[PDB]
């Protein structure tokens, strides 16, 4: 019991249980600052208006 | 229904989004899921007209 993964050679090697919980590939970046949308003074009002 | 049609004989395999529990697969055999999801609710929008 603990972390361990469930993929295709450990399954087929090793029974499995049911998960429990779900896993998967995710890449983690640091914080990028953002940058402010031009023409900002069109934003509260519309071109058709 | 579905799984008491499949437990009569009628069918062999069963697609469909079915859900994994307890009181179904005390009877039945389930492989692993393709797809993992949840319960949550559903209302309509707001839209305040103050």
């Amino acid at each position: 019991v603990g972390s361990l993964t469930i993929n295709e050679e450990r399954s087929e090697v090793v029974d499995f249980s049911v998960p429990f919980i779900e896993t998967g590939i995710s890449v983690m970046v640091s914080r990028s600052n953002g940058t402010v949308s031009p023409s900002a003074f069109l934003e509260p009002f519309s071109a058709d208006v | 229904g579905m799984m008491g049609e499949l437990l009569s004989g009628q069918a062999d395999m069963i697609v469909a989004p079915l859900t994994i529990n307890n009181e179904r697969a005390q009877y039945i055999e389930f492989s692993k899921p393709f797809k993992y999801q949840g319960l949550t609710i559903l209302v309509k929008k707001e839209i305040p007209r103050s």
